[PDB]
């Protein structure tokens, strides 16, 4: 039922507002060993002879490499995604350039979104970037993607119960819930908001009285939008691992200035950055894809904020790599 | 100690009395039983109920509401009778999710939840004309009646005047536990936070104030059963040392006092102007303030406050920024 | 100065500390050693409100905010003007309430009546050093705590609840919303049915309690008596206060997530999960 | 354009805002604390001796008169005049406006301080039907005492010092209500009956305590002008009795507790 005491607690606003963490130690140190768990960097190796455009037959992405720093990079990239599996996840064992299974083309793609992803969204990942890791922790399916239906566990390295499973109708309002941080919100703010570009967050008028125009009728938006937008903000905060005042001074949620943490911003720039990929990165894979990746709808997994912080307001604590594979990021 | 205000020692029986009604004594059903475990924190006696006309009105629509939702509800787990217990609270009707305006939603999105507002609503007429007219059939004033209406009209503001005013149904309360919740939070949110919205302070003052009195009327007169405070009526039309204790009490307390007719209608007041002082920020809202904040910033009424973590330009705002 | 009634009442005795020393009355007051310490700290706590009030920004009564101190300070006292002062006020304001709450006890013995209201007027006293004081000490910071201003402590319980995700969902906050609601409408039933007895208009004749009875008989089959009202009425706006403070206490000494969350505890069952 | 816009920056919000505290001090000032006035007012003061014209304030707080009609017969109209006649046997303790009194004899009699009674009529207070309401089961024999609950009578009545004073003889009940009030009892060595409310009572299950009064002074309880029923007035002289004894039993219940 409870927690026992004490709580860390954390201060974002001015003295007497209430913002900041609360946080339980205990749920904080597991999740400080789940994310130790990172494989420490590669040692670094002489860049020596040519570049590999000029010594293997494949290599479309990683060419102006030397063949110990491609290798390396394979090293870790094995590491990464598929430890278990090995190289020949990706590789036919006789022929090291054929393309014939999926994986391969899937991480040539994977590395290109992720160069993306520390070169053009450095208002999100900052200096400390991602590497596969931060994603798929180990496992070539990440443990935390979005269909365009909720699904449960959200960990998807968890058996599903009969009523979790997507086609068991009687559990839908529970898969709902869970995403929104068990809200009984009657929205999917992840197919509404993360999927695409196609819906405004903000509901939230700016001005005093209402404008002559935009508020009588059909010309209003529905209160649902207000709804949606809650639920994106239940499921945003429980996929950090915070609350509200972690970004926002709840005097007014719609204003910016003093009333809005750092964060917040980043989180905006974030929003912008999942839409990106999910539109241009993941969400064509499923032509790349088995059926047996895909959902109900042929759609591939696609991500949201969790599939990278897992319930941490910074992936894996803050931890970096960029400095250690230079090719992941950022490009020149 | 007085232990008469705590329970009841030795509890009393005697033959049921019947004060007869200008009409409907016989509509009096069932037969009056005695609750031994009742009768120390009350009176003992259950029963019987009048049973007239606008109660069965009542009992039909009321019924026929209920009945509407948790078929809805029943729909919403597929009817599977397991998870609808589990699922409960999470359960819903909702007013439409689309913005058809005024025009009638389809009843897959929000028809059904119109019907059963319309059905509770008779309901709630019914019942109110039985709240009413019992009062008249024995010969009494109506002001439970008065009360009543406000608390009615102040649901009607939430379920759809306000609706109207601004002319979409999507802007109704739902039907459900955790659903109903969330539309205070969703409807908050819409109206630019509604601490900043007046009425939801009068309402607020009055409600808190209802617990100030009630506490306070209660509280006093336990103090003086000893002298018989409890029979309210008889120290109404002639003062007893009670009454006379209870008005000195709060006289040299706070500085002056009401009378035992008159607290009650302070209380009465207070209880009324929860409900009125609801309605008129309703009614204001979406027609003529769309963010409550903003217009106590327009009014200079609004606190600020120095930045803690540095303050934060609207990205979307700054130059290249997508959309 | 005085009501037709009130001399023969107004007889010496019944204080609980000073005897003869502060019994008497000042206009319609009585005084007391509580009433004495009582203005005492009222006239201390407004004098550091006006103190704290012109260091700051502004004069709008709407917009002045003393507030308590950073959480850094811990349960330390901190300096005057962020968060002493918020420090100083509260022991003022404690040092009213119960004086008033003493005084009251006096006024009680004085008039030979019960003392059912000063018993009231602690659990509101109660819920105030919940906030206040408990929590805080809980938490290890005053900074914790909510701030004095008109408006501004209007923010702190909205940050706060968000703290929490959705504080509707908070169980003590459900059961004490529900006393806030069914105390308001009960004091209306029992105002409404008093006067309506008393004035039924018309020159009509006043009618009874068995009247009083019949009607809620009638109407809802169960009346629960004139002396039961009374202690029913005390008994629901006491616990709005007394189940909330569970709610309040529990919420970070003992909850750190959200508050639909901890419905979790029947949703994942897994006979039914 | 906006709605609720007005010219001047005004919107129809802000004058709602203003009208609201205009009828809420109304109802307030001009409405409720008026009817409060209508009982212990006019106010006395040291002599109020302009008797050729009223002040004007006293005239300009009360509220028009009210009349009761009461449902067995007669009215009673508020606010009114009701000086206190009888003469109170207390003394002015100082020259000040609010010093207290002293009870001169023995308060507990005399019927000053917490001892003190109202004025009320000096009638039954009657049931629906004209009845009696407040009468000893004797009297009474179609009410009973539940099942499951003491029966007091027979059992004895223990005063503050530990001794004996009496045996309750019966229970007055409320024929209104349904609610025992008082307990009647026979004052031991005395050859007389007393009424005692039951708020005075611990009821135990072989012994009824009484912490207001001493034994001895069950002697003094005003007593009723009938046996078997009792008035308005008389039902205040009987419950302030006790109330009085609170204070007044022994010499240190009137001084501070610490
Ligand atoms: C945990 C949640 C709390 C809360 C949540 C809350 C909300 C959500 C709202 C209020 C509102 C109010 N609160 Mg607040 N509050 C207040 C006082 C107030 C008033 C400004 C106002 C109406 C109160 C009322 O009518 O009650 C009933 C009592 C009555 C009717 C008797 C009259 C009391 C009088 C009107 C109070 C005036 C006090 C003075 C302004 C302050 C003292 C000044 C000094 C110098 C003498 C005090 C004095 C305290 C203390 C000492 O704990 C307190 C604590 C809390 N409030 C907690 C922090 N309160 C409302 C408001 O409009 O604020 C702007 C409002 O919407
Ligand atoms: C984040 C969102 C919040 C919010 C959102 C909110 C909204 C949107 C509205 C309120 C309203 C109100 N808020 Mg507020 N609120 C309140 C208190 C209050 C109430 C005093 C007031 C009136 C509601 C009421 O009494 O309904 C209880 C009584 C009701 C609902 C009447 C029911 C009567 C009916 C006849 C009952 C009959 C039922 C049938 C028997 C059952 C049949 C059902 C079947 C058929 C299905 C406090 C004390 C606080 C604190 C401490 O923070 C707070 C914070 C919040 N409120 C946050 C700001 N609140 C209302 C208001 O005043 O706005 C100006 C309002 O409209
Ligand atoms: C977004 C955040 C929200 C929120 C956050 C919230 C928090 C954080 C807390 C509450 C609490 C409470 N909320 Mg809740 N809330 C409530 C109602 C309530 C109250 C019933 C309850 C107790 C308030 C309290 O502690 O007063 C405090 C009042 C005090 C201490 C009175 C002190 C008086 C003092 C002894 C004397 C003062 C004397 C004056 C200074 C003297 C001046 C007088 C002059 C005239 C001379 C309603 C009805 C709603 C609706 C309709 O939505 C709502 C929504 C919300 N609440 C939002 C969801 N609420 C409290 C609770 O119980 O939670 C479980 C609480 O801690
Ligand atoms: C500030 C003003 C307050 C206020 C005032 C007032 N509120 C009143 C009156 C006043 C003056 C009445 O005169 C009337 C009444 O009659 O009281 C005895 C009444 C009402 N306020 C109810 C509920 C409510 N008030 C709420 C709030 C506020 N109100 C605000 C706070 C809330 C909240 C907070 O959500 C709720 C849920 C119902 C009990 C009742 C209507 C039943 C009905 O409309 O029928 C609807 C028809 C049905 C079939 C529903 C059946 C179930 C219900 C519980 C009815 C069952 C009764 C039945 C007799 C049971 C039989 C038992 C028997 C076998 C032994
Ligand atoms: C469930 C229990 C209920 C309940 C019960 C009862 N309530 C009682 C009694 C009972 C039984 C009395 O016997 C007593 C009284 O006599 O009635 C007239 C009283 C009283 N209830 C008052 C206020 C009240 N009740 C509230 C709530 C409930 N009550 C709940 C609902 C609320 C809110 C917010 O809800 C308020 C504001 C005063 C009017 C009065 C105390 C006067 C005092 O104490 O004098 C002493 C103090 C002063 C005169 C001023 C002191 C100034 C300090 C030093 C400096 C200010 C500091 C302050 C903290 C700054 C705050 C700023 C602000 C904007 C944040
Ligand atoms: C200057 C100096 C040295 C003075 C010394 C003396 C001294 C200690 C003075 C104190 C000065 C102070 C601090 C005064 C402030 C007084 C205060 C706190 C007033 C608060 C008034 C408020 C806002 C009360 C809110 C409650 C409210 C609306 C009450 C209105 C209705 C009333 C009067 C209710 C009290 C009341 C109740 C509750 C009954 O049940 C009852 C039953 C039968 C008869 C009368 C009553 C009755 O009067
Ligand atoms: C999927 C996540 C892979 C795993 C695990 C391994 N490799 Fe890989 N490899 C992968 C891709 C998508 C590519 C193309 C790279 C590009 O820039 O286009 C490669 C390439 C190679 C090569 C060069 C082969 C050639 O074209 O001649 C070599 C030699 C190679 N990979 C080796 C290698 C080893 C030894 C691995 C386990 C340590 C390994 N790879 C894992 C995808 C994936
Ligand atoms: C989150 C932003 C990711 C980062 C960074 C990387 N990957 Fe990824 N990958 C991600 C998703 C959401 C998916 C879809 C689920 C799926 O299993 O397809 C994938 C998929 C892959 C695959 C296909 C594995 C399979 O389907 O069995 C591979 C081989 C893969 N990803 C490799 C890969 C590499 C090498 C990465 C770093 C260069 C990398 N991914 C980053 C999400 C994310
Ligand atoms: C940071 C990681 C955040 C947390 C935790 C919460 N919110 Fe949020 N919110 C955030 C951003 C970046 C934005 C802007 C979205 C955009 O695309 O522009 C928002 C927006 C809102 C809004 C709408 C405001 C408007 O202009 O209309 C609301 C009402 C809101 N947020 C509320 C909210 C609540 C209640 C939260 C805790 C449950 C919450 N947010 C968390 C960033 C972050
Ligand atoms: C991997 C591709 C990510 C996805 C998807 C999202 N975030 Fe992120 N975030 C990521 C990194 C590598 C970092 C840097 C950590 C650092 O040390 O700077 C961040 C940072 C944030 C922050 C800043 C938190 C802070 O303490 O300063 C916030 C508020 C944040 N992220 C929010 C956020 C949201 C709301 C997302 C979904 C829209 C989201 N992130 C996705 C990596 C990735
Ligand atoms: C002209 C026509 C077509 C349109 C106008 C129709 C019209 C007048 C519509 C009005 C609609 C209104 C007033 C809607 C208001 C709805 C509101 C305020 C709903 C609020 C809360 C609802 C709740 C809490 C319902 C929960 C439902 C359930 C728990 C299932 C029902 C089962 C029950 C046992 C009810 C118990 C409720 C409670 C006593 C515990
Ligand atoms: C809008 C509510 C309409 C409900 C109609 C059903 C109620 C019937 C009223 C009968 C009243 C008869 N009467 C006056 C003798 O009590
Ligand atoms: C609980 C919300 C209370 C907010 C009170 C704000 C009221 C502002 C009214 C302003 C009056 C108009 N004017 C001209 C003085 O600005
Ligand atoms: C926010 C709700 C406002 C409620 C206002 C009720 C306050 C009662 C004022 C009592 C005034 C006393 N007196 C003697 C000056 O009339
Ligand atoms: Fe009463």
């Amino acid at each position: 039922c409870f927690e026992p005491p004490p709580a860390t607690t954390t201060q974002t606003g001015f003295r007497g507002l209430s913002m900041g963490e609360v946080l339980h130690p205990a749920t904080v140190k597991a999740k400080k060993e789940r994310d130790a768990q990172y494989p420490p960097a590669l040692a670094a190796v002489k860049a020596e002879g040519p570049p590999v455009s000029q010594v293997y037959k494949n290599v479309k992405v990683l060419g102006n490499l030397t063949e110990a720093e491609f290798l390396r990079t394979m090293t870790a990239i094995t590491e990464w995604v598929s430890p278990q599996e090995g190289c020949t996840y990706c590789h036919d064992e006789n022929n090291l350039a054929s393309e014939a299974k999926y994986p391969y083309v899937v991480a040539r793609r994977m590395l290109e979104m992720t160069r993306a992803i520390n070169t053009n969204w450095t208002q999100h990942v900052a200096q400390t970037g991602v590497t596969c890791y931060t994603c798929h922790r180990g496992t070539p399916l990440p443990p935390y993607v979005r269909y365009l239906e909720p699904t449960l566990p959200l960990n998807n390295r968890e058996t599903p119960t009969h009523v979790e499973r997507v086609e068991t109708r009687s559990g839908y309002v529970v898969r709902l819930a869970k995403y929104t941080a068990y809200s009984a919100l009657n929205y999917d703010p992840f197919t509404m908001f993360l999927a695409n570009d196609k819906r405004q967050v903000r509901v939230v008028p700016q001005t005093a009285l209402p404008l002559v125009g935009v508020s009588r009728g059909k010309e209003r938006r529905p209160l649902s939008d207000a709804y949606a937008t809650f639920a994106l903000m239940m499921s945003i905060s429980d996929s950090l691992g915070t609350n509200c005042t972690f970004c926002h001074n709840a005097q007014t949620f719609e204003s910016w200035g003093k009333k809005s943490t750092p964060q917040r911003a980043i989180a905006w720039w974030g929003i912008r950055m999942v839409r990106d990929l999910n539109m241009n990165y993941l969400a064509p894979l499923n032509a790349s894809l088995p059926a047996s990746r895909l959902g109900r709808q042929g759609e591939a997994p696609q991500a949201d904020c969790r599939t990278c912080h897992q319930g941490v307001t910074k992936p894996l604590f803050g931890a970096s790599r960029l400095k250690d594979y230079p090719e992941l990021g950022p490009i020149k | 100690a007085d232990y008469q205000t705590i329970y009841t020692q030795i509890q009393a029986r005697g033959p049921h009395i019947t004060v007869s009604g200008e009409w409907g004594d016989n509509d009096r059903v069932g037969k009056p039983f005695y609750s031994y475990w009742l009768g120390k924190i009350g009176d003992a006696q259950i029963g019987p109920i009048y049973l007239g006309a606008s109660g069965i009105a009542a009992f039909a629509f009321g019924s026929t509401a209920i009945l509407i939702i948790l078929f809805n509800m029943a729909a919403e787990v597929h009817f599977d009778p397991l998870q609808f217990f589990r699922q409960f609270f999470w359960l819903g009707l909702y007013p439409p999710k689309a913005q058809y305006g005024m025009g009638i939603p389809p009843l897959h999105d929000g028809g059904w939840w119109l019907m059963a507002g319309l059905f509770m609503t008779l309901s709630l007429g019914s019942w109110w004309i039985r709240v009413y007219s019992r009062a008249r059939a024995l010969g009494l004033g109506t002001h439970i009646a008065w009360n009543f209406a406000a608390a009615i009209f102040f649901v009607l503001c939430i379920g759809c005047i306000h609706p109207t005013l601004v002319g979409s149904w999507s802007e109704g309360v739902p039907f459900g536990i955790w659903p109903h919740i969330d539309w205070l939070t969703a409807f908050s949110i819409r109206y630019g936070n509604f601490y900043y919205c007046p009425w939801h302070g009068f309402s607020i003052g009055f409600a808190y104030g209802c617990g100030l009195l009630f506490a306070a009327h209660g509280a006093t007169i336990l103090a003086v059963a000893r002298f018989g405070g409890d029979r309210e009526i008889e120290q109404i039309t002639d003062r007893g040392t009670a009454v006379e204790r209870a008005a000195l009490f709060w006289r040299w307390t706070i500085g002056f006092n009401a009378t035992i007719e008159s607290v009650h209608r302070w209380g009465w007041f207070f209880s009324l102007m929860v409900m009125v002082s609801a309605s008129v920020g309703i009614l204001l809202t979406g027609t003529f303030v769309d963010n409550w904040y903003l217009w106590c910033v327009k009014h200079g009424a609004a606190p600020d406050y120095p930045a803690y973590l540095p303050a934060t330009p609207d990205p979307a705002s700054l130059p290249g920024a997508p959309k | 100065a005085l009501l037709s009634f009130e001399r023969k009442y107004r007889v010496r005795g019944g204080t609980l500390i000073g005897g003869d020393l502060f019994d008497f009355w000042v206009g319609p007051y009585f005084v007391g050693f509580f009433g004495v310490s009582a203005i005492f700290f009222i006239f201390l706590g407004v004098s550091l409100i006006g103190y704290a009030a012109s260091q700051g920004p502004t004069w709008d009564p709407f917009a002045i905010s003393i507030n308590p101190p950073d959480l850094k300070y811990g349960l330390g006292a901190a300096p005057l003007l962020e968060g002493g002062f918020w420090q100083a006020i509260t022991v003022c304001a404690l040092g009213a309430f119960i004086s008033w709450m003493l005084r009251e006890v006096e006024i009680s013995r004085k008039l030979g009546i019960g003392w059912h209201v000063p018993l009231a007027f602690c659990v509101p006293i109660f819920m105030f050093c919940v906030l206040q004081v408990f929590r805080p000490l809980l938490l290890g910071s005053w900074g914790h705590a909510f701030p004095y201003g008109i408006l501004s402590h209007l923010d702190w319980v909205n940050n706060f609840g968000y703290q929490y995700l959705n504080w509707h969902y908070n169980p003590g906050h459900m059961s004490s919303v529900s006393f806030l609601f069914v105390n308001a409408m009960a004091l209306g039933l029992h105002g409404g049915l008093i006067l309506s007895v008393a004035n039924p208009g018309d020159g009509d004749k006043v009618k009874t309690a068995e009247h009083e009875n019949q009607y809620f008989r009638d109407v809802v089959g169960y009346s629960i008596g004139a002396l039961s009202i009374h202690r029913l009425g005390l008994f629901l706006a006491s616990n709005i206060f007394l189940t909330g403070a569970f709610g309040t206490i529990a919420s970070g000494p003992f909850w750190t997530r959200g508050w639909p969350e901890w419905w979790g505890w029947w949703l994942d069952i897994p006979f039914w999960s | 354009m906006y709605h609720g816009a007005l010219a001047q920056h005004l919107d129809i919000a802000q004058l709602v805002w203003y009208a609201q505290w205009l009828v809420i001090w109304t109802v307030v000032l001009l409405y409720l604390r008026r009817e409060d006035r209508r009982e212990g007012y006019p106010l006395v003061e040291p002599l109020g001796l302009v008797k050729l014209a009223p002040e004007d304030g006293q005239v300009y707080e009360l509220p028009y008169p009210k009349t009761f009609v009461l449902p067995h017969g007669g009215t009673v109209t508020v606010p009114r005049r009701r000086p206190e006649t009888r003469e109170l046997k207390l003394a002015q303790t100082d020259g000040f406006e609010g010093a207290p009194l002293q009870p001169t004899g023995n308060p507990l009699v005399d019927a000053v301080g917490p001892a003190s009674y109202a004025e009320r009529a000096e009638v039954v207070d009657a049931t629906v039907d004209g009845k009696a309401k407040i009468v000893p089961l004797r009297v009474a024999t179609d009410f009973s005492i539940a099942e499951g609950d003491v029966d007091p009578r027979g059992l004895p009545v223990v005063a503050a010092d530990g001794v004996e004073a009496g045996t309750v003889t019966d229970l007055w009940v409320d024929r209104s209500e349904h609610y025992f009030r008082y307990l009647e009892l026979s004052v031991a060595g005395s050859a007389r009956t007393a009424l005692i409310p039951l708020g005075f009572c611990d009821v135990k299950k072989d012994k009824i305590v009484v912490t207001s009064i001493l034994s001895e002074q069950f002697a003094n309880v005003p007593r009723l002008q009938s046996r078997d029923q009792i008035t308005l007035r008389e039902e205040d002289k009987v419950s302030a009795y006790y109330a009085g004894g609170l204070l007044y039993a022994t010499p240190e219940r009137a001084e501070s507790l610490l």
